[PDB]
């Protein structure tokens, strides 16, 4: 009764199908916006509590991105910071009890109550937004572009470059597949290993999964902005 | 917290205790911490860095050696 | 689950999210950090002017 | 008060000699300084055989980064130059006394 | 007959053969470089994580193919 | 026909081949760095375990399927 | 018969053993080179990435097959 | 039919080949570091074991699976 | 009988796994050697690419064979 | 059809593949450290064996189940 | 059946692993050696090729078997 | 159906793969140690032979099967 | 049905994969040592070639078996 | 059937896989050691060979099987 | 479902160990961060 | 075409079958004997021409043997030199035209043109002779000796003495297999490269094979010397 699934739609179809992926995306958006307004409204010169936590998180991210690159850190910070916050909170919400058990209102079709990254559509959307962002900034910075990735041996053999172009193409696919695969495989780990001794056994892999969710958020954001750095140069 | 001594054939430059040494070893730059394993290295013309309570002093060294107890 | 409808709707949701956070949290936080940094620099300059 | 840079002009050549085989030893005759009134002349060997009582070294072990051979080959000329510099300084002190 | 199960098993296992060694090698190399040069983390950590993601690309591709075959 | 049994066996074994060597290499490098600079331990050891985590990922995923076929 | 699935699995699995180790070795060597000589870092980084790209080809080639066999 | 028998044997051996090399690398690196800097032995060993047995985890995992292939 | 597809998969994967690690070692060694001294930049890189040539040739050969499996 | 005999052979051979390299690396590293200096030698000697023991455990596990796969 | 296709696929795939990794190792080693001691680079470069060709020999051995599968 | 012959071959070959590298690594490391410090030579050769024997035990285990399959 | 062609391909490929990396390591270590000390080049290089042969002999043995299977 | 030929091929190839790598490691290490210190040559070779030979024993074992299965 | 109760108990146990292991480090790091911020503010106002 | 066999019988048996190893190996021996008389007859203080070439080859072989071992450089010089010269001559003759195109004067007979070590009998006989010489030299030098071969308990291990004995016993078989396989594989590679694109394709490899053959010969000689070293200490 593991009941593993790749994609679900949880009804909610008033003419337009509203998957439970959208349900969890909206609830996480509500949570993150509530956290944002709670931090911003009580604005103090010396931050404490929740405001201190938010300031520390953005300061750490901004420092990391400046370490990657200094010129485009401010321009590209909104996208990558939203990526990190959104997918991190989705992955962490994927650990709350009720990932599959909720659904008792007929098979137990589930309110997603897990990471929205556990579905292909979310990861593909984030991958394509990242890819179009990278390409737009590559055009803006390099100018005409394609000096490399388009034959034209100029200090580097043209043979390398068709390979770079196809690597550029596969990069969004690799990113989306990495996020989806890690989250979905961790979910299936939790469920399947709960099939075996559901008591006191799932805690180590549970903690491993919360760590993997955080690391996946950070690594996806870092890879996106590092690809921006590669495209600029 | 390690007893650093920049000695020279003419005189002693420093004899204080230091947080970090960014030594320019010949093979590659090496950092040293209060409990570094025993070591003996050849330096190359570079800018050795002394990190003292968050203050960086760039002592340029045109060459020399280093023994790290 | 590669439906173009869900794909495009999720993309639109993400654009809305990034724009809301940019207009609500990221800009105020960056402004506050830049203000504090320039204020520390001004404090250094003020010590120099005291001397 | 000369600097080691000075003795180098001569010590480099004496050493390049014990390396070119042109020599098979290097002794320095310098003026020791026993008492503010005494200044006996003395000779020292400049061949870097070393190897004192194992007690003196205590066999301190290190991880020689460039290699034992490279460290030795770069440290012996500096050791003999330091010996020459010390002898020259002692000679200057004995001269003044 | 059960050949699809063998296919999924081969996909995941042969995906895990390589990237596991790759991530081991990159983590060990970065840790050694940091031990030799403590203050070089500023780019070493970033390149370590880039390499870890690129290694895990092959494993995630294997996992995706396993998911495709299983369902 | 016990082909599913062979499937589970292949999954678990081929999963365990790689991450074992990966963990070995990570631990060796971490211990070498500890021997070099002991006082950076609390950092590099961290970069140890996170790396080890990834290895277990590539194992457990296979192990997951090593159970998924095992019980259906 | 299920040889279609086995072919896809072998196309994705084999062709991942090599590139994974290639990425690990390349980027670990680059990181160690940065640790030894930070000053030239970006320079060597160039080659690092292009080397990455090369073995990435040897990855997606299999993936291409792993798609073509999937799509006939 | 010995498909389950082959599965059990294959699971054992295939899960054993990797962690063996992992433990070999762990022990070699830890012993080299100990020889270089003996005074930190009690620390590096603290990692050595929590690597060695840790890899055995994966191995015993496969071994456990093998028993499940055997009778279960 | 789907042996043609498994033949393509085996050819591409086994031709990718070798040269991938080969070029990985290529780039790692080249980056480290440049790290020791960039003055040999002109020579090393040249020979470097020769490496990526020869190994990749083998892979390309396998890839070519893969296409010959598809058509004949 | 004699498949259990191939099971036994595969078990023994695979159980020999990994630990062979494991103890090889262990002994190479231990001799390396001892040749660095003999004073700590005896200490690391013990460790060698215990590490070898752990690796041998994996091997003998296969050997153990080898009997269980041969005479059972 | 179609076992000839699998046979030629294995002939081109297997036998392109070892030569490829050996070429990687040899070019990396020659790169490092010339990087430390350029004064003999040409000369040792000669040895490099005397290595690679030999490795190529093994590869091309497998290569000819490929045609011996196509032409019987 | 000479499946026992395949058992013989597989056991022998897989027992040869592991120690074939294990003895190699032991001998290489110990010979390097001899090259640097020859005075401890005899001592380490006792460890080198101890290790070579432990590794060939695994090997001869397969050889045991090589006859157990052949003759009863 | 064609098992002889598969046997020939397996023989040649599995023979080539090992000694290929073996001789790669051979010449790489030889070039390393030559870069260390050119003077000893007159001796070790000779040893190099014997290893080049003496390893490759194993590989070529497989090729012989391939021919012994190609035409009985 | 032809399974005996497949057995002979597997024996020879899988016997050759490991010893090739091991012998490469032995000779590479011995050459590097002699290059570092020449005067120890006659000792390390004396050990080199009494190491190297052992390895091919396993390989020769396979070759022995490669004939025993053959006839 | 028993899956639900297993999920609660596992989640609560993980939260317990996570708190007992990271409540001191994270809250401390926040404390020294805000302490550094406020002492910088104090230094700025004193210099003004 | 592209046909090769490991069994050769030729024809013209005067009470005993004269295989291929009696019409090209005997010619190789005759050429070796001539080389010992076509340049060692008009000896001079200053070597020149063929005498100089022979002197240089002998000096190089003697230097290599002395580097391998000086206590018996001249003791085993005759057998080692003869084996090296015969193997090199056979390898050179095997690459000559008509190696597989001879015997047409009924299928073609490879004999009278193949390499001396190509046959599994001549190479095995040479290896057996070398092993017998090494064993005799070791017995003469060490008297009874064979302490390691006796499997006597020592301070290293209690299982030693069997693996060493097995390796020593396989050494003659190993050398015979190495030589025969190298020669046969060179011939088969030449034939196979002639099978596809017969013109100008097998130019490099065959030539390299000749060099390989030379190396092979030297390797055999070196192995023999190594065997003596194994017998020496």
């Amino acid at each position: 009764h593991v009941e593993v699934a790749a994609e679900v739609i949880f009804d909610g179809i008033p003419g337009f199908p509203i998957t439970n992926s959208f349900v969890v995306a909206i609830i996480i958006d509500i949570f993150v916006i509530a956290l944002a307004v709670a931090a911003t409204r009580n604005l103090q010169m010396v931050p404490r509590g929740l405001q201190n936590v938010m300031e520390f998180i953005l300061e750490s991210l901004y420092n990391l991105f400046r370490n990657i690159n200094a010129k485009y850190v401010a321009t590209a910070f909104p996208l990558v910071a939203t990526i990190f916050l959104f997918v991190l909170f989705g992955n962490w919400f994927g650990l709350l009890p009720g990932v599959g058990s909720i659904g008792v209102c007929g098979k137990k079709l589930v309110p997603l109550f897990r990471a929205p990254a556990a579905d292909l559509n979310f990861t593909f959307a984030i991958a394509v937004i990242s890819f179009v962002f990278i390409e737009y900034w590559g055009f803006r910075a390099l100018g005409p572009g394609y000096l490399k990735k388009f034959f034209n041996t100029n200090g580097i053999m043209s043979f390398v470059g068709i390979i770079e172009f196809i690597s550029e193409l596969v990069k969004p696919f690799a990113l989306a597949f990495r996020l989806f695969g890690n989250i979905f495989a961790g979910e299936v780990l939790l469920v399947v290993m709960a099939f075996l001794v559901p008591l006191l056994l799932p805690l180590p892999f549970y903690g491993f999964e919360v760590f993997v969710g955080f690391i996946q958020a950070l690594i996806f954001a870092l890879l996106t902005y590092a690809f921006l750095n590669i495209a600029v140069t | 917290p390690i007893h650093l001594e920049i000695v020279t054939a003419e005189r002693v430059i420093l004899s204080d205790d230091v947080d970090m040494i960014s030594a320019p070893t010949k093979d590659g730059r090496v950092g040293i911490l209060p409990r570094h394993a025993p070591l003996m290295t050849i330096l190359e013309p570079g800018e050795l860095d002394i990190i003292k309570n968050g203050e960086r002093t760039p002592f340029a060294v045109s060459g020399g050696f280093m023994e790290v107890l | 689950g590669i439906n173009p409808t869900l794909f495009i709707a999720q993309l639109i949701n993400f654009l809305l999210l990034i724009f809301i956070l940019r207009a609500l949290l990221y800009r105020p936080v960056m402004n506050l950090l830049n203000e504090r940094t320039r204020r520390i620099e001004e404090s250094v300059r003020d010590a120099e002017k005291v001397r | 008060a000369p600097k080691l840079e000075a003795i180098l002009g001569v010590a480099i050549s004496a050493i390049n000699g014990f390396q070119s085989g042109k020599y098979d030893e290097l002794y320095i005759i310098y003026s020791e300084f026993i008492n503010t009134l005494v200044q006996r002349p003395a000779i020292k060997q400049l061949l870097p055989v070393e190897s004192p009582d194992i007690s003196t070294t205590t066999n301190v072990d290190y991880t020689y980064e460039p290699g034992e051979e490279e460290v030795l080959n770069s440290i012996l000329p500096r050791y003999v130059e330091t010996q020459i510099y010390q002898a020259v300084l002692e000679s200057i002190a004995s001269e003044h006394s | 007959e059960g050949l699809n199960l063998v296919a999924t098993a081969l996909a995941v296992g042969l995906g895990a053969i390589g990237p596991g060694v790759g991530i081991g090698i990159i983590v060990s190399g970065a840790v050694q470089a940091i031990g030799r040069n403590p203050e070089i983390e500023n780019r070493v950590v970033t390149y370590m994580f880039i390499g870890i993601a690129f290694t895990e690309a092959l494993a995630i591709f294997g996992l995706v193919i396993a998911f495709l075959i299983g369902f």
